[PDB]
Formats: C-alpha cells, structure tokens, sequence
C-alpha cells in the first residue's frame, strides 16, 4: 500500500543495489507531473474549525472516503478550502489515523455517535490498532445489547386472546386468571403437605378409635385444573410441539403425569417400593409458581448462564470429598469407636464438615485425624465460598438488566406518545396553513399538490 | 460520482447544486448506498398522514436496477436529475417504468390499481370527501379511460400531449430548482 | 421531518410518479427563490473560535432559539457574525444535534 | 533550573550583595544583546489551529526536540510559522509542561498515542508529576500486560506430536489418548474407593466376595500412566526443566507409591507404611490436573496470594493459642474436665473457629461460655479476612483466561486481514501488469525488479 508513501525516494536507493545484476530493456521511469512533494498543506474546515494538513497524507489511503476525489463535493472553492460539518474532535482521531496509520477510540464519548461518524468517513470499524480495540468492542457490545433490549417489539381471533391471557395484567381478566391459578397451586401443595401430620390424614390418632381420606379428591380436582390449563396453554401456543419443549411446559407435564401414572398403577400389577416415589413426585407442583414469581425465572436463567463455574465447583468438591474421606478413613480405621466403617461412611463425615455444618455424630479421635479434619473444614469452606460471589453477581446483573429493560420500555412508550403528538401538531399546522422559514411553505404547496392529484381535502 | 465528472452532463445539475444534493444525500445515508427501509422512512416522514410504505417500495424498485438491494449515489442522482430537469418527451419513459411492474412492456389492467390504492392511502382517515371502498377502483377506471381500449406505453406516450394537464404539470418542477 | 429539507426537491420528482393521475388547477410553486444554491456557511463565534454551518442546517428546527430571527438578538453587526456568549463546547454538541 | 531564565537578570542584582566583597578582573557580560525585551510570541500551528509561546518559554529546555534549531525542521517558511503534523491536544500538555517544567497526564487518553506523542517531541516519560505519575504507571502496566498477551505464544518430526500431545485438541490421536488416560485415572480412583467398601475387600461373609482382582487394576493403570510420562521424557524440549515443572512432580508422586510398595513388600513389611501407601494411592486425584481446566487456575491463584494465606495461617495460629490457653485455664476445674490439656482445648477452639460445632466438647463454666462465644466470633472474622482476596484473584485469572482466548481470536482475525491486504496488493499489481500517482512508481520499481531478475510475475 501507500502507508509509507513518504519513503519512496529511499526505495529508489534500494534500486541502486541491483543494477549490476540486472538484465532488461530498462523501460525507464513512467514519468510524472513533479518529482517532489511540493503539494502544499491543505486547509480543511470542520464546522468552523480549520484542520490544516498535508495533501499527500490524505491520498496516502485513497480507499477511504477522504481519499480519491469523492471529497470534492464538500470542497468550497470560492474560498479554496475543503469544508465539513462533522464533529471536530471526533474527526481529529481520523486525522491522527491518517497521520499515523492506526486509529484510537476515546473512552469518554458515545459509542453510537462514534459508529456513524466512523461509517460516514468511509473507514472500516476495525482499523483500531488494538490499543483501544478492547474497550471499543466492550462499549460496542454494551450498546448493541442495549439497542437489542430497545428492540423487544412486544405486540398486543384467539391469537390476541391468548396473548391477553399471557399478559400479566389486563385488569379484569388476567388478574383473575393468575390469582385463581395461584390459589389452586397453593391449596394443592399445602394439601400434599398436610396429608402427613398424624391428626390430619393418617392413623396417628385413629388407633384409639379426622382421618378422612378426601384430600385425594382435592388432588384429583387440582390436577384436573392443571391439565385443563395446560390444554388452554397448548391452544395458546402457535407451535404445539415446539412450545411443548418449553421449560414451564415440561414443569406442567411432569407435575400432571404422576397423577395419571399412579392411577394407571392402581389397576396395574403392583411392584414394591413404587408408590413412595410417586408420592414424592407429588410435591413438584410447587414449581408452578414460575408464572407467579419472576425471581424463580431470574434464578433459573442465572444458573443457565453461570453453569461452567458451577461444574467446576461440583468437580472440585468431588476431589475434596474423595481425598478427605480417604484420609479420614485410613486415619481412624482402627480405633475404639471405628465410626469410619467405609469410604461411603467417611463421605458423610467429610460432607458435614466442608459446609461447616457440624453434628458431633462422629468425630476424629487420632491427633492426625483432628488436624486433617480441621484442614478439611477450612478447605471445604474455601471451596464452597469460591463461586458464590460470581453467582450473586450474575443474579444481581440479570435482575438490574430486566429492571432497566422494563424502565426503558416505559420510556420508549413515552417517546412514541411524544412522536404521535408531534405528528398531530404537524397535521394541525398544515390545517392552519390551509385555512389561511421557507421549507414549510414548500411543504404546504407539495401537500396541496398531493390533495390536487387525489381531488380530496382534509377536515379537522 | 467524482464531483466534477457528474456535471450538467448525464446529471442536469450544476456542480454547486450537486454539492448540496450530495451533502443532503450523505447526511441521511453516510454509507453512500441507500437501503429500501431508509427510503421508506425518508419518504413517509414528510407526510404525518397515512403510510407511504408501498408507494416508496415501488419507487425504489424502479430506482434499483439489476436488483442490487440498495441504490448508490450515481443512479440516484441520474434518476433525480431526469425526473426534475428532464426532457418533456423523455421523462415519461421512467413514468411508464413506474407504472410497469410486470417487467415486460405490457399492461393487463392490474399493474396500476395497486399504485392507485397506495397513493390514495396517503390521505389518512380525516379526508374531506370520504374514500369509499369503490373509489380506488373508480379512479382506476378513470385512469383506464385515457388508456388504450384496444389491446400501453406507446398509446400513453402519444396521448399524454393530448391532455394539456400533464404537459402543464411537467413545467411545475421542470423549471423550478 | 423538518431536518431533511435538503431532500425536499427530491419529493418534487415524486410528483412525476402520480403526475399522469394528477389532474387539477396546480396553483404552481409559491414564488420560489434562488434557483441555484446560495447556501451560506454562516459563522457563529462562541466566546472565542467560530463554527460555520449552512443556513438550512440551522433553520431546520425553527422551534428552537437558533431558528427564526431570534438568533439575530446575538447577531454581531459590526463584525458580520453571531458572537454568542455561551460555552463553546456544548455548542459543538448542539451543532451535531442540529445536523 | 533552565526554565527560570526570566529570573536570570534578578540574580545579576544579587551581585550587589557581594559586590563590595567582589574584587577581580570582571571580564564583563559576554556581548549581551537586545537590552530591551523583544520576546516574540512565536506561533506553532499543529494540524489546524495555532499556539503562541515566548521564545525563552520554548527554549528553556533545549535538550528536547523543540529546543535548538531542530524545531526548524518543522518550520514552515512560506507561512512564517511552525506547522507541526502531530496531535493538537497532547501538544497542549507539552506546552503546559514547558511553561511549568512539570508534565501532567490527563486520564482520558490512549496511552499508546500519548507515549508516541511524547517520543515524537523528544521527551522522557519520567517527568510526570506524582499526582499523575501513579495513574500513568497503572495505565502503563495494564497496556504492558495487554501487549504481552498480544504476543505470548504462537502454534509453531517426532517432537512435533509433542505439540499435539500438550495440545490434545489438535489431532484425533492426541485427543483420544488424553480422554482415555483421564478415563483410566477415573477408573483407578473408582477401583480404590470400591476396594475400600466392605462388600469388595472385607470379610463380609467369612463363610464364603473378597476379590484380589483389584490388585491388578491399579498396576495396569499405573503402567499405562507411565508411558505418557515416558512420552514426556521422550519428546521433552527441556530434559531437566520439565522435571522441575510442578506437573511432572505431581505425576511422579502419583506414580511412585505402587513401585515403592513393590520394593517394600519385596524386602520388608514396614508397619505403618502400607497404610501410607494406600493413602498416597489417591493422588491420581491430583493427576486429574490436566483434565481439570480450572485446577491450574486454582493453583495459580493460591500461588499468587501467598502472603495473604501466610498471614491467615499466622493469625489463626495465634488466635487458637490464645483461646485454647484461656479456656483450658478457666475450665480445668470442671467435673468432666474434657479440657485435659492445651491440645485438648485446641480441638474445641478449632471447631469453634469455623462455626462448625459438635457439642461433644463444650465449656461448663460462666466464663467458659462467654470466652467460647467471643472465640467463635473472632474465628469467623479471621477466617473471613482473606477469602475476598482469594476469590478476587481467582475470578481475575478466570477473566484473563477468557480475555486471552478472545484476544487470540482477534489476532487470528488480524493476520487474516493482513494476508487479505497482501492478496489485494498482489492482484492490483497483476491487473496493472495486465493494463493513483503513487502506484505508477510502485509498479515502476516492481518492473525494475522484474527486469533485474528477468522473471515475469503471474497471477
């Protein structure tokens, strides 16, 4: 390229190296207008500020807009100087680029304005010489996701109906639709809980002689509500099978299927130790508050976001449990109590001490046992505390992200209302002009021509 | 688009006015190649009344030759120069191109109804005479009246000068600016 | 919008799109002026250096102070310029916004 | 100093202080000039506007570029000014420094641009005032580590597979060997743990299982590990530095116990060493180091915060000593007196350090409970002191890891851009051969090279 075009004469000296090794007809230099750099510095004005500079520096990189001859539209010959109306200090960075060959980005200016001024001067965004590139790209990504949040473009026969159902607050309808479902899920989970207390539903106070088995009917009714609501959601989903794969959808199906499979087991051939598992699965209805609580969605999305470090946490704690269980088990295999019967037994002792839980159920008795158990406790507290701050930071980050997304959605609705008000004001201004600073007159004449070509007029 | 080679030749505009035109062109589209949606917004902004998406779409499709997907400065300035300060006989070729949507130079009573409905959607909903649902096709038939009954570009070209309204309408902007 | 006045003549060409359909009295352009462009790079010196801008660039938003003849309150006649006594760097952002 | 020349005539007046004391030839002022001041406000226009300064103001530091007649290289004769082609705002700071003799570094500017502007004007970076010098040094160190990461490593025979071996995500064979040796480490540790379970290696049923087959499972695995270690002995770029690396130390430590137990049972039956053998068998867990991406991060983090962990150790030991002594001395009179010694109180103080709590050992006197509570709180604060530093270093190193990956991707993109530019220049030359002012002489030199080598250039 021409990036060092001020060093052409030196290259001519390089040619002097290779005459005695040359064999050719010598077509001679191809001639030129002038064999010097007499091209004087050009004064160019950017919004009333003149930036004098050498012309050869400008044609050093003709591929951009400032190069070639596409700059002559902005030339102002009747005083003989290029004029521009861009931001002076921003263009100063492009001037430094032309002087040097590499561009920088100030970390105190709007990235967006930097972007359209970058694109305006016909230069590639990534011509930054990797000294300001990192913060440039970070700011670019930040404002890119900012505008992506700005572009959520949420909309408002059944197509709008099921959206209104999806709407958290439609005053009369949505409040009822969600509160009643929350009441159903709450009564279901509390009923599943209370069927255990002796006086509630069990032979805990009936041995002497209330234990009415009717909460089963309540469970049947509430799972009926669950499945009819799931059918309504399926009718709401534009893509049946695709939206079946939804997380809330899988929660619904795994909350409603235990009831059906248990009732199918009732008349099926019975297998020992199978009813307890379904009665365990009964409690999954508590997960239905995802539609009720936004914080549950926040936590789930955070876990889906920060997952690799949680994997490293689990892997590290597995090494810790294995090492310390082994050292405990071989440290106090032979003793009076011999509580560490096996490595699975030592698993409990170590796990109750990484978390600094502490029972006294089974404790070290050898001196090395006590020392290494204390070391185990310290190492475990370090391990468990290792990823907690990144988890809480991600959670807070997502929380504030959604908060400011809601705030900016309200703000964009406000500015859309302002734009509509401005449109109404323009219409009223044209109406006033029709009844009875040169741009507005031409605009009125043009809109009169639009009325004429359609033989139609406008009335308040 | 060098700033001087596009003088009054092939673009009937002086270089001083060409500078202003290019500056106004670049200030809204600094990339130098105008996209469709940019044209839609820049055309419908001057009318706070009903939308102008489809009419601007056909305008761009006429502007966009060889199906580039976006128009650069040279074709833009050429078409603008021809449309504003063109020749009385030569101007209507691009007008027929505007009214020719089926590529080939033929009209089968359907390339003009959509243009009329797009134009008449401009008036909004507070129009002094109410645009009845049959009024668009009514004015379509009105335009058909001057169009050849027998089964076009040639008849329209040879009948445009018959109606003095069109010829006196060309000089509305032919001389101005 | 009022800030895209430089594209206003182009909309004139848009008439040719509906001109064959157009039929009426056509009261003609309302006494247009300056057929050739006479855009003046008006100078605005703010407590020191100066900033030059096109007249339509400053007048595309007449609702503001710099529109209309209000700006001429700060016009400096003996020097043929607009000597505003405001901060000279926020005015830079105002000029960028106006553009 | 040389920047206070305006006060030089005042020092002349100081002669009057010792003038009656003065007695000598007085060779008189050396042909002084311009009795009246003729200070010219010389103008320096830098890529645009101008800055005016007094001649002595620019000449009070002639050691720099702007001193002497060197500045006249950038002097513009036809305009009667100094048109420098440098940045016009750093020059403002240079002018302020020249006036003051002290340079301030504004915070909000790129360091590369600031430093190259400093070098262009012939300055030294060491004249920054301490108010700005600390910030400039922070910026220096951050961009220095940035540029260090910019050129850390680049991917560049029998030794060749070594690069494949130590970068297993390069070739299929290296990746399969890596995964399978990780599987072998896992299966060996699982073999150990399922050996420890009573169902496998205990007399659960003396009447009848106890498999001695596990005695093979380790050995084979051990031998397998050896080969890759031997592999790293074969393709070793450094014969001794590789062993000095901590990774090799961990590998040999994990390898040794089987062989040392072989030798021991071949010669002796040393009591207490076989259990030590079983204990050390587990360090395949540490051998997992290569597979665990974050274990290297953890090790480097622990290495970085060495002073903090040492201070933690010292402080916790002091607290344990103090509290154990206090509680043993104030609790030895109890009936049970489970605080039978200072080591006996050590265990209680250490279980109350970490909020652990066992209830097996608790005080029974009024002073005992309150001292134990204060002990617990002090232990909590002491142990919580260094964890923020530890986790800060860990998260930091995680961030440099990911950012180094991104920077490596950026450098790959930049080399692709450079080769694309080279191809563009090549095809421009080729089309010029087929068919700006600078390209004329560029292709003229290219054709001169073609003539001097009589070798025509093709596409």
């Amino acid at each position: 390229a021409a990036g060092v075009a001020a060093w052409l004469p030196f290259a001519r000296a390089a040619a002097i190296g290779w005459m005695p090794v040359a064999s050719g007809p010598m077509p001679a230099p191809p001639r030129q207008e002038r064999k010097r750099t007499q091209d004087a510095l050009i004064v160019l004005n950017v919004s009333g500020t003149r930036f004098q500079t050498w012309q050869d520096t400008l044609e050093r990189y003709p591929d951009t807009l400032l190069g070639s001859s596409e700059r002559d539209f902005f030339y102002h010959p009747e005083t003989q100087q290029y004029f521009f109306d861009r931001d002076p200090d921003i263009f100063r960075h492009i001037l430094n680029f032309y002087r040097t060959g590499k561009l920088h980005y100030p970390r105190h200016e709007c990235i967006s304005a930097y972007d359209e001024e970058l694109a305006f001067f016909g230069l590639i965004p990534e011509i930054i010489g990797d000294c300001c590139y990192e913060e440039y790209k970070d700011r670019r990504r930040e404002n890119a996701e900012r505008l992506q949040d700005d572009a959520d473009t949420d909309t408002a026969a059944r197509q709008r109906v099921w959206r209104a159902f999806e709407n958290p607050h439609t005053s009369t309808m949505a409040l009822v639709f969600y509160y009643v479902t929350g009441f159903f899920i709450a009564v279901s989970v509390i009923a599943n809980v209370v069927e255990t207390v002796p006086c509630g539903s069990s032979p805990g106070h009936i041995k002497e002689l209330r234990y009415a088995v009717a909460f089963f009917c309540l469970d049947t009714a509430c799972v009926m509500i669950f499945t009819v609501e799931y059918l309504l959601r399926l009718a709401a989903a534009p893509s049946r099978y695709r939206f079946v794969r939804s997380v809330m959808s899988i929660i619904d199906v795994v909350a409603i299927l235990p009831y059906y499979i248990g009732l199918v087991m009732t008349d099926n051939e019975d297998v020992s130790g199978a009813f307890v598992t379904l009665r365990v699965f009964r409690v999954f209805r508590i997960f239905k508050f995802s539609r009720h609580s936004q914080g549950l969605r926040i936590l789930g999305y955070t876990l889906k976001s920060c997952a690799s470090e949680l994997g490293f946490l689990l892997f590290s704690l597995t090494m810790a449990i294995i090492i310390f269980a082994t050292v405990m088990f071989y440290a106090e295999k032979g003793s009076s109590a011999s509580k560490f019967t096996s490595i699975p037994a030592a698993f409990w002792y170590t796990i109750v001490t990484m978390t600094t839980l502490g029972y006294g159920d089974m404790v070290p008795k050898t001196i090395a046992g006590k020392i290494f158990g204390s070391i185990c406790s310290l190492s475990g507290v370090l391990v468990i505390a290792l990823p907690v701050p990144v988890i809480v930071s991600n959670f807070s980050r997502i929380y504030h992200q959604n908060q400011r997304a809601d705030k900016r959605r309200a703000q964009k609705k406000a500015r859309l209302a302002r734009i509509r008000a401005a449109k109404s004001g323009s219409a009223n201004a044209y109406m006033q002009s029709k009844r009875s600073s040169s741009f507005e007159t031409q605009h009125h004449h043009l809109l009169h021509c639009l009325e004429k070509t359609t033989n139609h007029e406008f009335v308040d | 688009p060098e700033g001087l080679e596009q003088l009054e030749a092939q673009t009937n505009f002086t270089k001083r006015e060409l500078q202003v035109l290019y500056r106004g062109f670049k200030n809204e589209c600094p990339s130098g190649v105008v996209n469709e949606d940019t044209f839609k917004q820049i055309y419908a902004q001057f009318f706070p009344h009903g939308d102008a998406s489809t009419y601007a779409h056909y305008l761009f499709n006429a502007f966009d030759t060889t199906q580039t997907g976006s128009v650069k400065f040279e074709d833009f300035v050429t078409a603008l120069s021809i449309l504003l300060r063109g020749t009385v006989h030569e101007k209507l070729r691009w007008t027929f191109n505007l009214y020719d949507i089926n590529k080939d130079g033929y009209i089968n009573k359907e390339e003009m109804m959509d243009i009329v409905k797009a134009i008449y959607d401009m008036m909004g909903k507070y129009t002094y005479p109410v645009l009845k649902e049959d009024t668009p096709r009514q004015h379509v038939d009105v335009f058909f009246q001057k169009m050849d009954k027998n089964k076009t570009l040639d008849e329209f070209l040879e009948s445009c000068q018959e109606d003095d309204n069109i010829m006196r309408s060309l000089q509305l902007f032919q001389n101005v600016m």
